[PDB]
């Protein structure tokens, strides 16, 4: 192939977690011009990917979508001339036909266990059926049926990773992160990103398949009593959360508000401590070599969605012992310490 | 001249004994049931008296599921 | 042995014994004579009289047999 | 929740997690299990052919009344000759049709993984019928539109379904009743209330 | 391999006999002894169905007899049955009072046993088929009591959506 | 009073109200609707 088309869906997480699929691509064949088809906070995610063209903004899982918006798209896709599609949209017939109307040589995407992923394979040159239905809920890897397929043993080895999730900071997005938390009391090398706040707000980069991921505020307050202060920057989705961290946890403690996930792993890159609860910077921070702790709701969840944390040997995994995101408050602050200096 | 006040018998009749059978049934399950019988506990039955009016499908059901006729244990 | 032989004391059991009242219908074993002589020791308590107004009337282990319920 | 009348707990053999639920079963039929799948299957069928029937009589009766269209009345709308075919032979067609439709349905019901597994030729087509539900068959064959991909978390649309079906079926009942003492449409009724509603009812008619 | 997909198959019946698609709602070959006499006796009454129905049409199509004295041509043919009937009751081995072989079986069709399964099924489905197509036969002569079963398919291809079945299944 | 009701649903006085309530029922019906063989109604 030389055009790849990426008709991904779900938001900052799931289209985060296919950058090795990406990586894959373009180690696959040699010079690809990877396009992204994906939903709003999707696109935000590709400035950290070095690989890819377009990343337009579609919202796939609409539905029933503007028919000019839907047709101009189609369109779209047929005057770039692509050959292979890689939809990971998880759908059959009438998403199957959007795959069809473009002028594709390879049509794949992902298909149901139920009856609206009939007739796809008519249309398709790989089913692809998935689990649960809620994609984002099997965990980390998502794509070992995509990641297995493209590539197979056909010439020579799959290399179906490549060091997973290198993601990739410019100096633009660094140089306004570092003005961004200089405006707090941070040392460019010494401090501790959080992103986990509950709010109600889409820039929690958490999942589709993970509910009671983000960790409480009284809870934070127990937990930021409970460590010491290497400067912990409080990463809030929304300037709402501001007030009521200040309110919580103190008016000393640093916020610094981020929503953009290039600007978050712009962020992960000088500091030197990640306490990510199950969010995009759990990932962010598994790249670039930074020690985090990743706290979950669920031990098992934990494993979904870190199945490395024996490989980095610094993401120290914690989960809570229940469901229902109430765990210790103490082993973790213990290899807090342990692991941050 | 018979079919029609034939189903309306039928109807009725069967009302009646299904509102009795579920009524029997209801107070099996008391300490002392013949007492049930003899007073009858009226709220009971009143709560029962309309429920057999659908006589034709519960006791349809009831034989399909099982419940109609009792087994020997 | 010293240990009970019988049903427990509560459980609702069934008469295999086809001359008996309660033949086919179920009962409620109220006590077991552990003497290991007698030949009818379980007392059952049944919840609708006989014909001679008797509820309760003594059976043996083999002419019993209790219920999965 | 509100469950059909105040003052009154819903039995506990129905709550919550069902199409439009509200509580009301005061003569104890949906009291066994298996009996309340059944009848929900039964229920959701009769307001789809209900729904169905509401309009196919309201849209052909005000194309009859305005006069758009010399369509029969309802009442009378059985005994229409057509020439291409004969009704003795429309009634055998159905019977055929509807007896692959209803005994597949059926199948379905008893057995949810059948009509898509092995020997189940539908003109090869043993896939739109994966049924995904009971009562609520999906597949490109039977929703190709596909406005609710998901039905466990399509709570509104089913409710939506299930309340507007109840709604036509009170109105099938009363195109029954109401067509049978008067011998009218029910165009006509309604727009005989809508003159004098105070003198034109159903105890108006002596 | 099922005669309604979705009703559970008896456990007497599986799929492994030739004709095997699990339609016995009324339990009739519960026992094993007379579900071979049944076997048996739905592959005769199938061949004798399948040498009438060609029986039928053929002398339809040109000689138009509509298939319609005693004492001599009956015993002849009560003698000239008999005999071969009771020496057709005279075997015990079942799968050679269905599929005898031998004398029966000429120009080695039965030769390779996967065919030879093939054949089987074959010939239970048009028997089978041949069986629907002979009751057809005797109740569209009791509906319509002076035509023939080609002269009914000329009446269907005529103007079938006015002259079929109903005409007789529903009074009107 | 509790046991008055009690009284009252007893199966004699019970038996009595209802097939007194029944029988007003059926004269009443027979008055209405008197010397009836035939159910005329969809005949
Ligand atoms: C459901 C359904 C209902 C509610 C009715 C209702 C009626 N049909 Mg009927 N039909 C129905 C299914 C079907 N009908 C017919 C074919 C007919 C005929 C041929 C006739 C009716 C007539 C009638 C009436 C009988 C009194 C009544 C209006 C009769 C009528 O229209 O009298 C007023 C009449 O002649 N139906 C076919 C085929 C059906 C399927
Ligand atoms: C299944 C059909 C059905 C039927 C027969 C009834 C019957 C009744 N309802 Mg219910 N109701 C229903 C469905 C139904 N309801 C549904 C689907 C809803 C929406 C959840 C309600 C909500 C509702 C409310 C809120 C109230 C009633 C009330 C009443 C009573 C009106 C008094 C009367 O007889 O006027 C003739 C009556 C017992 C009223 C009543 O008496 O309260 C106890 C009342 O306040 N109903
Ligand atoms: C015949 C059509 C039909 C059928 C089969 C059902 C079936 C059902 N209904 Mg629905 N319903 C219908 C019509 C129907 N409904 C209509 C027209 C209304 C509006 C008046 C409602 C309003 C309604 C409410 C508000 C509720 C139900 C509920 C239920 C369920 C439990 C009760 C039960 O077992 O009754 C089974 C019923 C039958 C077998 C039908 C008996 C018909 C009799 C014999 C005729 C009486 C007609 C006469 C005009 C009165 C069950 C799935 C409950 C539910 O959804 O929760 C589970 C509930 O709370 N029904
Ligand atoms: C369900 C249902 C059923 C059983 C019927 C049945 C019928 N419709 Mg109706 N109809 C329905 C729903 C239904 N309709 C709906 C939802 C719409 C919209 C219509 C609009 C419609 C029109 C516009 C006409 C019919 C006509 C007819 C008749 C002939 C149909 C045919 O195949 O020829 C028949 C009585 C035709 C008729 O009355 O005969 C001339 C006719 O002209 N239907
Ligand atoms: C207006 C009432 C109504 C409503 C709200 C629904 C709603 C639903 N139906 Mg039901 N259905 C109805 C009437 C209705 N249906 C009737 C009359 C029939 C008989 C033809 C059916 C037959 C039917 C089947 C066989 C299936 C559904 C399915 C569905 C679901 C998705 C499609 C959808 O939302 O279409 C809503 C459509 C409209 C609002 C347009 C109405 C236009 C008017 C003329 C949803 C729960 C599917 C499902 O749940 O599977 C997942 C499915 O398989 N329905
Ligand atoms: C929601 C359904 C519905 C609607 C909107 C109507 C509406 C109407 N009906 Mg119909 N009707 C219905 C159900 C319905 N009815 C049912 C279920 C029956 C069987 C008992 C009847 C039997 C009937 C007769 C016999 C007559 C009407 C008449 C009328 C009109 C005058 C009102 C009246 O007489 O009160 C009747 C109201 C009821 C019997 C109550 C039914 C339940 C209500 C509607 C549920 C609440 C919502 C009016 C257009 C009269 C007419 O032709 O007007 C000129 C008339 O003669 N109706
Ligand atoms: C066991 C099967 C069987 C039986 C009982 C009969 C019996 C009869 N046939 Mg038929 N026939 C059969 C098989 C059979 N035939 C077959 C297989 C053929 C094709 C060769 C024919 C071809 C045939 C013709 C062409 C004619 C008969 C005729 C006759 C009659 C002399 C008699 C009623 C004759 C007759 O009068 O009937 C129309 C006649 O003309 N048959
Ligand atoms: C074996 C296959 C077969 C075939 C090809 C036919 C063909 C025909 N039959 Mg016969 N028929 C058959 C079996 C068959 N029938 C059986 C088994 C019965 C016993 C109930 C009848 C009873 C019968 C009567 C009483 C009448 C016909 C009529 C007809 C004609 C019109 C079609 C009709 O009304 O459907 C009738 C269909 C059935 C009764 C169902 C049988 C077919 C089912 C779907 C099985 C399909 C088998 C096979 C795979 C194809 C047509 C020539 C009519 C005719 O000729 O009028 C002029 C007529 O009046 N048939
Ligand atoms: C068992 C034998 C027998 C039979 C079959 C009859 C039959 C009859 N007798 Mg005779 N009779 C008998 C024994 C018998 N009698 C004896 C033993 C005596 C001496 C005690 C008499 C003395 C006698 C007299 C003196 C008279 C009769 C009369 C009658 C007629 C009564 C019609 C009537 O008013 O009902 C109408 C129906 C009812 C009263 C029942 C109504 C039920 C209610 C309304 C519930 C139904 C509605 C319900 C809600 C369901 C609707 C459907 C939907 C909601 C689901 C009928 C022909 C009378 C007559 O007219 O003779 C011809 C008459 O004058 N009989
Ligand atoms: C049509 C008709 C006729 C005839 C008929 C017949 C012949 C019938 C038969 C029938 C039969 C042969 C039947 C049988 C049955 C059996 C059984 C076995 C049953 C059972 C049942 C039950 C068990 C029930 C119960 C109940 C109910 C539901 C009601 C109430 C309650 C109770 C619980 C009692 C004539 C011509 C004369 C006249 C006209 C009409």
């Amino acid at each position: 192939v030389r055009r790849c088309c990426c008709v991904i869906s779900g938001g900052v997480y799931e289209n985060l977690l296919f950058f090795p699929t990406i990586q894959l691509i373009k180690d696959r064949y040699p010079g690809v011009q990877v396009d992204i088809l994906t939903t709003e906070r999707g696109k935000q995610t590709y400035e950290l990917n070095k690989n890819v063209r377009w990343a337009n903004v579609y919202d796939p899982d609409d539905h029933w979508p503007e028919p000019a918006e839907y047709t101009d798209m189609i369109g779209l896709l047929k005057g770039r001339y692509y050959d292979m599609v890689l939809s990971t949209k998880l759908a059959g017939l009438g998403h199957a036909a959007f795959l069809f109307m473009t002028t594709a040589r390879d049509r794949v995407s992902y298909i149901y266990p139920n009856v609206n992923s009939a007739g796809a394979g008519l249309m398709l040159s790989e089913t692809f059926t998935a689990e649960n239905t809620n994609l984002s809920e099997l965990g980390y890897s998502m794509y070992t049926q995509m990641e297995d397929w493209l590539g197979r043993p056909f010439r020579s080895v799959p290399r179906t990773p490549l060091l997973p999730l290198r993601v990739s900071i410019s100096r633009k997005v660094k140089e306004v992160v570092a003005a961004k938390y200089r405006n707090a009391g941070a040392v460019t090398g010494k401090f501790i990103v959080i992103h986990g706040i509950e709010s109600d707000s889409k820039a929690s980069m958490q999942s589709k398949g993970d509910a009671d991921s983000l960790l409480s505020l009284e809870k934070w307050a127990k937990i930021i009593k409970g460590v010491r202060g290497f400067k912990p920057v409080f990463v809030i989705p929304h300037e709402k959360e501001r007030e009521n961290v200040e309110d919580f946890v103190g008016d000393d403690t640093s916020i610094v508000f981020i929503t953009t996930p290039g600007q978050l792993a712009a962020l992960i890159n000088d500091s030197a401590g990640v306490i990510a609860t199950n969010t995009a910077a759990i990932q962010l921070a598994n790249a670039r070599d930074k020690p985090c702790i990743g706290l979950f709701s669920s031990e098992e969840k934990g494993k979904l969605f870190v199945p490395y944390a024996e490989e980095k040997s610094n993401c120290v995994i914690i989960a809570s012992k229940t469901g229902k995101l109430a765990d210790i408050d103490i082993g973790t602050v213990k290899n807090a310490m342990q692991v941050f200096e | 001249e018979f079919i029609t006040p034939g189903i309306l018998f039928l109807y009725i009749a069967g009302w009646i004994g299904w509102v009795g059978r579920s009524y029997l049934i209801a107070i099996s399950g008391e300490k002392k049931p013949a007492m049930k019988e003899i007073i009858i506990d009226v709220p009971l039955a009143s709560r029962i008296i309309f429920r057999g009016f659908i006589w034709p499908v519960a006791a349809y059901r009831e034989f399909l599921n099982g419940d109609l006729i009792a087994k020997d244990v | 042995k010293p240990p009970p032989i019988g049903p427990k004391r509560g459980s609702k059991v069934k008469i295999l014994r086809r001359e008996s009242y309660w033949f086919k219908n179920v009962g409620s074993v109220v006590a077991v004579d552990q003497d290991p002589k007698t030949r009818y020791p379980v007392v059952v308590r049944f919840a609708k009289v006989n014909y001679a107004n008797i509820s309760t009337n003594n059976y043996a282990l083999d002419e019993v047999e209790e219920v999965a319920a | 929740r509100a469950t059909w009348l105040p003052g009154l707990n819903p039995p506990p053999y129905l709550d919550g997690n069902l199409a439009g639920d509200y509580g009301f079963d005061p003569l104890g039929l949906g009291e066994d299990p298996e009996s309340l799948k059944w009848y929900v299957q039964a229920e959701l069928v009769h307001s789809r052919f209900a729904m169905l029937g509401v309009a196919g009589i309201l849209f052909t009766d005000l194309l009859r009344t305005t006069g758009i269209r010399n369509l029969p009345v309802w009442y009378e709308a059985g005994a229409v000759k057509f020439d291409f075919a004969s009704t003795k032979t429309l009634i055998v067609v159905q019977f055929l049709l509807m007896g692959f439709a209803e005994t597949k349905r059926y199948m379905d019901f008893v057995s949810p993984g059948s009509q898509a597994k092995e020997g189940s030729f539908f003109f090869g087509l043993e896939a739109a019928l994966e049924g995904l539900e009971p009562g609520y068959p999906g597949g490109p064959l039977l929703n190709p539109l596909g406005l609710a991909k998901d039905v466990q978390n399509a709570h509104d649309w089913k409710l939506k379904e299930i309340k507007n079906g109840r709604l036509a079926m009170m109105a099938m009942l009363g195109f029954f009743v109401q067509a049978s003492v008067t011998h009218t449409g029910p165009i006509d009724n309604l727009v005989e209330h809508l003159s004098n509603p105070w003198h034109k009812t159903i105890i108006q008619t002596l | 391999a099922h005669w309604m997909p979705g009703e559970p198959r008896p456990a007497y019946l599986d799929g492994s006999a030739p004709g095997d698609f699990g339609f016995d709602p009324l339990g009739l070959g519960e026992v094993p002894a007379n579900l071979e006499r049944y076997k048996e006796s739905e592959l005769i009454h199938c061949r004798w169905a399948m040498l009438a129905v060609p029986g039928i049409l053929v002398p339809e199509a040109l000689g138009y007899g509509n298939w319609v004295t005693l004492p001599t041509i009956l015993a002849i043919e009560f003698l000239a049955i008999a005999f071969v009937e009771h020496q057709r009751s005279m075997e015990k081995d079942p799968e050679k009072k269905k599929y005898p072989g031998g004398a029966f079986d000429p120009l080695g069709y039965s030769k390779d046993p996967k065919k030879l399964e093939e054949l089987k099924v074959k010939e239970i489905k048009n028997g089978r088929l041949a069986l629907l197509a002979f009751v057809g036969f005797c109740v569209q002569q009791s509906a319509y009591p002076g035509t023939g079963p080609l002269e009914n398919l000329a009446t269907h291809l005529a103007d079938p959506w006015h002259n079929n079945i109903g005409d007789i299944v529903i009074p009107f | 009073m509790r046991d008055l009701k009690t009284y009252l649903s007893v199966a004699p006085v019970l038996s009595t109200l209802w097939f007194g309530s029944l029988a007003g029922l059926l004269i009443e019906i027979n008055r209405l609707f008197p010397d009836a063989l035939t159910f005329p109604f969809f005949s």
